[PDB]
C-alpha cells in the first residue's frame, strides 16, 4: 500500500532502516497502553505480551497521541531473488473510556525508509496498459 | 484570544497547532521576477482587496462521509472580487493559503487527511464491470465553491491509491490532537501563466481516513470550515466580456 | 519546649525489665518440676520478649542493634534470702547446652560462668551484640536454609536464627541437691540501641512467638463513635 | 510528547506529576565500594542489559478490589535476563526504580496508596476464631511476577495497620490529581549480599484506600501498570545449576 513498497517493485535489491509511525485516532477522553514490539529475522512471533516485553519494544500510552515511531534497524535482500523482521502490537492495558465516548477507535499506520536506505538492480514488473483499439 | 485579520474579512483562529504550517514543496508563493516578455501591459498585482480571507460554506462530516474535493482556482472563480478578476482576464497566476478547521467535542472521534494534488484529473466509472469511456461533466471536474463528494475515496476517483496521497503536501486533522490544518501552496504549472477558468492547477482533498464516531446523543455532524486566501495572485490578460 | 531527650531510642528502650523467672524447688509431693524444665538445673534461652510489652515496642522497627545488661535476683518463693551458692552460666550461640546437672558443659571454660551467693547482691553482666549479621531482625521475609526451593515441607517461614543471643544456665553449685526452694528472676536492659526501618505498630493480638499471624476475627484499634457526626 | 528510553525497552511516561520522585529514606541506590573481602571473583555489575524497563502484566482495579502486593526480587526472579542472573548466582544485591501508573478518565474516581515495606512477612488466618499456626505457601509469600491480592488489607495480611503504612516510602495515586507514582528503593538488608530466591528484601503494596467508582456505562475496570527497573544490581556467587 505504501509508496516505498511500490518503488521496491521496480528494483531487485534493497537495504536500510525503516520507520513506522502509529497514529491513534480515538476520542480525546480515551486512554490506555499498547505494547509495540519488533522481532528480528529468524525469531518467532512472541507467544505472549510478557515475552514480547523481553525484547525490543515501545510501551505506547495515550498521553502521547501518535508520537510513537518505531524504528526497524535493518532490512536486506542478500537472498531474495522467518527470514523477515516482525512488528507486534499488544494490549498492555484494556481500552478505557468514560460515558459518552465511543468504545472503539482506529489506528493509522504510516511507514517510510530512512536516509540510509538504498536500492540496486532495476527491474520492470507491472499490472497493465491499454491495448490498441 | 487571538484574532487574525488581513483585509475586510476577519477570522478567529488557533495556529500553529500540532505540526505548524505546511509550506508545499518548501516553497513560498512568489511574484514572477522572470516571466515572460516582460511587456508594458504585463501583470496586474492586486492586494489586499482581492487577496483576502474567503470562507466557503461549511461542510458537514458524517459517519458515512467518503470525502470532498475542491479545484483551484475554480472554487473562487465565481466568488467576490477574485472571481471578477479571474473571469475578465486572459492569463492568471497565484499562490494560496488554505486553512481547514473542525469544530468538535472531546467526545468526538476521527481523522481527516487534508492534501493538495496538482493537476487532479478525475476519472469516473466506465460501468461497474466494463469499458465505456465517459468523461466527468463540469459538475464533477469543476465543482465550484461548493466542492464535490468522492465516489470512491480508495482510488481518489482516479485509479490512484489514497494510501499514498501523503506524497502530496498534507496535514492531518486528528480530532483527538488538533482541529485545524494549514497548507501553503505556490503556483505550479509547466507555464508561468495559464487560464483561470479552463485549467485547475491543483485540487484540494479532504478525506476521512478514520471515520467520524460518537455515542448517540452527541452532535451527529461535525462542521469542516474552509478559509482560503490567495497570496501572490497575478493577472496578465487585459479586458474580456463573458 | 527545651529538651527532646525522652523520645530518643535509648530513653524509649533502656530500662531493666523482668525477662524470665526460673523456679527451683525441693523434692516431694509437687508438680510440675520443672521449671524451666530442670531435673535440677535450668537452661534459659535469651528472649527479649520475656518482658511482655517489649515485642510490640521493638517491632516498631525492622533492624536493631544493642548491648544487653543482665541482672539476677534470687530468693526463696517467700522472698527469703538463704546461704546458697549459685552458678549462672552463659552458653554462647554456637555452643552446646547442658542436658543434666552432671554435664561437662558446666565446667567448659569457654562458657563464662558467674559464681555468686544469694546473700551477695544480684549478679550483673553485659552481653555484647552477638549476631553474625550487622543487625538483629524482627522480620525476615524468606527462608534461611538455602536449600531446594520448591520443597518447603516445614512451616519455617519468617524466622531468622541470626538473632540468637545465647543461653543462661542456672544451677545451684554442688553434687547434692540444695536444701532450699529457689527462684531466680532475670532482668534485662538494652544498652546501645540503634534501629533502622520503621514500620506500622502491631494492630492485632499476637498468636505465635515466631510469626506475625493473626486470627480471622480482625478488630479495629478503636471505634467508639456511633456516627462521624456525634461526640460523647 | 515525552518518551523515556533506557534500554531495549521504551516507555511513554508522564513525570513528574504531583509530588516529585520519592527517594526512599533519602538514599539513592549505590554500588558496593565497601563489602565483602573484597575478592577478585566478587561482584559482577551488569549494565544496562539486565537493568532495563520491565513491565508486568497489568492489574485490573475494581470497585471491590482489596489490593495487591509484590515481593522483590521475587517478581523478576523468572523474568528475562535478570531472572537468569538471580537464579544462577549465589549472592545478590540491587536497587529498584518502581513506577506505578493508572489509565483512567476524568469521570473515574478513587485513591491508591503505593508503598514499599522492607521485610514484608505475611501472616494468614489461624481460623476465623482460633489458634492454628499455618504458614503461607510459596504462592502467597513469593507470588512471582503476577503478584498476589490482599485478604485483609486493613491489617496488611500481617496484623499491622495500613493506616500507618505511610511510614514507609510511599506515594499517593489520586485519579483526580495524578495517575502515576514513582518510588526509588535502595538495597536494604542487615547484610551486603543475600540470596535472591530465598530472601525477599522488600514488598511493594498497592492498595485502594478510597474505592474506585464511576457511573454505569464508564469503563468498569481501571488498569494498573507496573514498570520496574533494577538500578545498581550486583551479583556475586558465580556458577549454579537449577
Amino acid at each position: 500500500s505504501t509508496l516505498l513498497g511500490q518503488l521496491c517493485g521496480y528494483y531487485t535489491q534493497w537495504s536500510g532502516s525503516l520507520e513506522v509511525t502509529f497514529m491513534f485516532t480515538g476520542s480525546f477522553m480515551a486512554t490506555g497502553k499498547m505494547l509495540i514490539a519488533y522481532t528480528p529475522p529468524g525469531g518467532p512471533l512472541p507467544k505472549d505480551r510478557a515475552t514480547a516485553m523481553l525484547g525490543t519494544h515501545v510501551i505506547w500510552d495515550f498521553g502521547l497521541q501518535s508520537s510513537v515511531t518505531l524504528v526497524i534497524p535493518w532490512i536486506s535482500n542478500t537472498h531474495y531473488r522467518y527470514t523477515t523482521g516482525l512488528v507486534s502490537i499488544w494490549y498492555q492495558t484494556n481500552y478505557v473510556v468514560p460515558i459518552g465516548a465511543p468504545n472503539t477507535a482506529y489506528i493509522i499506520a504510516l511507514a517510510a525508509a530512512q536516509k540510509n536506505f538504498t536500492m540496486q538492480l532495476c527491474k520492470d514488473a507491472s499490472d497493465i496498459l491499454q491495448t490498441g483499439t | 484570544d487571538r484574532v487574525a485579520q488581513l483585509t475586510i474579512g476577519n477570522s478567529t483562529i488557533t495556529t500553529q497547532e500540532a505540526a505548524n504550517i505546511i509550506v508545499g514543496y518548501g516553497e513560498w508563493p512568489s511574484y514572477c521576477s522572470d516571466s515572460d516578455a516582460t511587456a508594458v501591459d504585463k501583470p496586474t498585482r492586486p492586494d489586499v482587496s482581492v487577496n483576502r480571507f474567503y470562507t466557503l460554506d461549511t461542510k458537514l462530516w458524517e459517519k458515512s462521509s467518503k470525502g470532498w474535493y475542491w479545484k483551484f482556482p475554480d472554487v473562487l472563480t465565481e466568488t467576490g472580487v477574485f472571481g471578477q478578476n479571474a473571469q475578465f482576464h486572459y492569463l492568471y497566476r497565484s499562490g494560496f493559503c488554505i486553512h481547514v478547521q473542525c469544530n468538535a467535542s472531546k467526545f468526538h472521534q476521527g481523522a481527516l487527511l487534508v492534501a493538495v494534488l496538482p493537476e487532479y484529473v478525475i476519472g469516473t466509472v466506465a460501468g461497474g464491470t466494463g469499458t465505456e469511456d465517459s468523461h466527468p461533466p463540469y459538475k464533477q471536474t469543476q465543482p465550484g465553491a461548493d466542492g464535490f463528494e468522492l465516489q470512491h475515496p480508495y482510488v481518489l476517483d482516479a485509479g490512484i491509491p489514497i494510501s499514498q496521497l501523503t506524497v502530496c503536501p498534507h496535514q492531518w486533522i486528528n480530532l483527538r490532537t488538533n482541529n485545524c490544518a494549514t497548507i501553503i501552496v505556490p503556483y505550479i504549472n509547466a507555464l508561468p501563466f495559464d487560464s483561470a477558468l479552463n485549467h485547475c492547477n491543483f485540487g484540494l482533498l479532504v478525506v476521512p481516513i478514520s471515520p467520524l464516531d460518537y455515542d448517540q446523543g452527541a452532535t451527529p455532524v461535525i462542521p469542516i470550515t474552509i478559509t482560503l486566501a490567495p497570496m501572490c495572485s497575478e493577472f496578465a490578460g487585459l479586458r474580456q466580456a463573458v | 519546649s527545651h529538651s527532646t531527650a525522652e523520645t530518643t531510642l535509648d530513653s524509649f528502650f533502656s530500662r531493666a525489665g523482668l525477662v524470665g523467672e526460673i523456679d527451683l524447688p525441693l523434692e516431694g509431693t509437687e508438680r510440675k518440676r520443672a521449671r524451666l524444665t530442670p531435673n535440677g538445673y535450668a537452661n534459659w534461652d535469651i528472649d527479649i520478649t520475656g518482658y511482655a510489652q517489649m515485642r510490640r515496642k521493638v517491632e516498631l522497627f525492622t533492624y536493631m542493634r544493642f548491648d544487653a545488661e543482665f541482672t539476677f535476683v534470687a530468693c526463696t518463693p517467700t522472698g527469703e534470702v538463704v546461704p546458697q551458692l549459685l552458678q549462672y552460666m552463659f552458653v554462647p550461640p554456637g555452643a552446646p547446652k547442658p542436658d543434666s546437672r552432671e554435664s561437662l558443659a558446666w565446667q567448659t571454660a569457654t562458657n563464662p560462668s558467674v559464681f555468686v551467693k544469694l546473700s551477695d547482691p544480684p549478679a550483673q553482666v553485659s552481653v555484647p551484640f552477638m549476631s553474625p549479621a550487622s543487625a538483629y531482625q524482627w522480620f525476615y521475609d524468606g527462608y534461611p536454609t538455602f536449600g531446594e526451593h520448591k520443597q518447603e515441607k516445614d512451616l519455617e517461614y519468617g524466622a531468622c536464627p541470626n538473632n540468637m543471643m545465647g543461653t543462661f544456665s542456672v544451677r545451684t553449685v554442688g553434687t547434692s541437691k540444695s536444701k532450699y526452694p529457689l527462684v531466680v528472676r532475670i532482668y534485662m536492659r538494652m544498652k546501645h540501641v540503634r534501629a533502622w526501618i520503621p514500620r506500622p505498630m502491631r494492630n492485632q493480638n499476637y498468636l505465635f512467638k515466631a510469626n506475625p499471624n493473626y486470627a480471622g476475627n480482625s478488630i479495629k484499634p478503636t471505634g467508639a463513635s456511633r456516627t462521624a457526626i456525634t461526640t460523647l
